[PDB]
C-alpha cells in the first residue's frame, strides 16, 4: 500500500505538471447516442472510426460553463482526469476543443449507472453494498493520497462495468487541495454539515459522502431527504439519523462513525486515517487485495448484448451539435 | 414507512449538482 501509493504519486505528479492537450478532432468519431445530460453539456456514446472503438465523449458548451462560472472547475476536471490512473476510475482517452466546446473522450462503461439498478432493485443486501463500498474506499485512499478531494459521490456518478465493478466518472468538482477549501459544491443529499455550514473543509467530506452512499445502497433511500434542498440541509446539520431495522449492528456502527457531525471524531479523518474504516467490523470479510485485483466474486453483473449496446441507460432527447464560425471563449480555456 | 415516504417524494430521480 504505502509503497504502492508512493510509486503512484510520482506518475500523477509528472502528469500533473505536463498535462496533455488536443489529442483528437471531432470528425474522427461517430456520434451515436446521449447517455447522460447536464447543466452545460451531454455525454455521448461515440465511435472512433479509425479503431472501431466506442467511448463516452463529454461535450461542454464553453459559453454555458462561463455563464455558470465553472471555468476553474472544468479546468480541474480535465487536468486531474488525464493525470490519475486506478482500476476504479474511468480512463480519459482524449481531449480537444473547437470554436464552440470542450471534449473529453472517456471509456464507455457498458453496465449503466449504479443509480439505475438500485432504483429498480430497491435496496442492496449488505454483502452487495460492501462489495461496492470497498471499491470506493480504496479509490478515496488513492485520490486523497494525491491531495485530491472528489466531492460528488452519489449513485448517479458510479457506473458498473462488464465485470460488475465500479467506475467513478464525473470529476467536475475534483480538486487538488492541501489545506481547507470553501466552494459550496456537490449534491444536496450528500453534503457534509461543514460544507453547508460554510466553514471551510478538507477530505473529511468524502468520508461523510461515503457514509451516505452505503446508507442509500443498503436501505434503498438517503439518510436525509425532503422535497426541497433547504429541508435536506436542515436535516444534515441536525445530526439525527434513524436506521432501518434491517441494518446489522456492525453496519449501524460503521455508519454512526462515518456520519459524524463532529469531524474530530469522524472515521477517515482520525489519527489512523483510512485504516479505521478498512479495519471496521463490517469490513472484516473484505479482501482488499483481492478487490484491488478484481479477483473477487462480483455479486451482480449487468450483462449487455455487444459493443455499442446502450440498454442500461435511459433515453434522452437528442440535441444537435452546433460549432460556431467564431472561436468562443479562447482565453478562458487556453490551457484546455 | 420511510420507503413509502421516499417514493412519494420529489427527489427519487437523478439528483442534480448544486453549482451557484
Ligand atoms: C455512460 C458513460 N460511459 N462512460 C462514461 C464515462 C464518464 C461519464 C460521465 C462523465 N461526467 C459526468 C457524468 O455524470 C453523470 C451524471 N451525474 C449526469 C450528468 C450527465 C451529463 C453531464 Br455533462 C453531467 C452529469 C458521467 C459517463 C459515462
Amino acid at each position: 500500500v504505502k509503497e504502492f501509493l508512493a510509486k503512484a504519486k510520482e506518475d500523477f505528479l509528472k502528469k500533473w505538471e505536463n498535462p496533455a492537450q488536443n489529442t483528437a478532432h471531432l470528425d474522427q468519431f461517430e456520434r451515436i447516442k446521449t447517455l447522460g445530460t447536464g447543466s452545460f453539456g451531454r455525454v455521448m456514446l461515440v465511435k472512433h472510426m479509425e479503431t472501431g472503438n466506442h467511448y463516452a465523449m463529454k461535450i461542454l458548451d464553453k459559453q454555458k460553463v462561463v455563464k455558470l462560472k465553472q471555468i476553474e472547475h472544468t479546468l480541474n476536471e480535465k487536468r486531474i482526469l488525464q493525470a490519475v490512473n486506478f482500476p476504479f476510475l474511468v480512463k480519459l482517452e482524449f481531449s480537444f476543443k473547437d470554436n464552440s466546446n470542450l471534449y473529453m473522450v472517456m471509456e464507455y462503461v457498458p453496465g449503466g449507472e449504479m443509480f439505475s439498478h438500485l432504483r429498480r432493485i430497491g435496496r442492496f443486501s449488505e454483502p452487495h453494498a460492501r462489495f461496492y463500498a470497498a471499491q470506493i474506499v480504496l479509490t478515496f485512499e488513492y485520490l486523497h493520497s494525491l491531495d485530491l478531494i472528489y466531492r460528488d459521490l452519489k449513485p448517479e456518478n458510479l457506473l458498473i462495468d462488464q465485470q460488475g465493478y465500479i467506475q467513478v466518472t464525473d470529476f467536475g468538482f475534483a480538486k487538488r487541495v492541501k489545506g481547507r477549501t470553501w466552494t459550496l459544491c456537490g449534491t444536496p443529499e450528500y453534503l457534509a454539515p461543514e460544507i453547508i455550514l460554510s466553514k471551510g473543509y478538507n477530505k473529511a467530506v468524502d468520508w461523510w459522502a461515503l457514509g451516505v452512499l452505503i446508507y442509500e445502497m443498503a436501505a434503498g433511500y438517503p439518510p436525509f431527504f425532503a422535497d426541497q434542498p433547504i429541508q435536506i440541509y436542515e436535516k444534515i446539520v441536525s445530526g439525527k439519523v434513524r436506521f432501518p431495522s434491517h441494518f446489522s449492528s456492525d453496519l449501524k456502527d460503521l455508519l454512526r462513525n462515518l456520519l459524524q457531525v463532529d469531524l474530530t471524531k469522524r472515521f477517515g479523518n482520525l489519527k489512523d486515517g483510512v485504516n479505521d474504516i478498512k479495519n471496521h467490523k463490517w469490513f472484516a470479510t473484505t479482501d482488499w487485495i483481492a478487490i484491488y485485483q478484481r479477483k473477487v466474486e462480483a455479486p451482480f453483473i449487468p450483462k449487455f448484448k455487444g459493443p455499442g449496446d446502450t440498454s442500461n441507460f435511459d433515453d434522452y432527447e437528442e440535441e444537435e451539435i452546433r460549432v460556431s464560425i467564431n472561436e468562443k471563449c479562447g482565453k478562458e480555456f487556453s490551457e484546455f | 414507512t420511510t420507503y413509502a415516504d421516499f417514493i412519494a417524494s420529489g427527489r427519487t430521480g437523478r439528483r442534480n449538482a448544486i453549482h451557484d
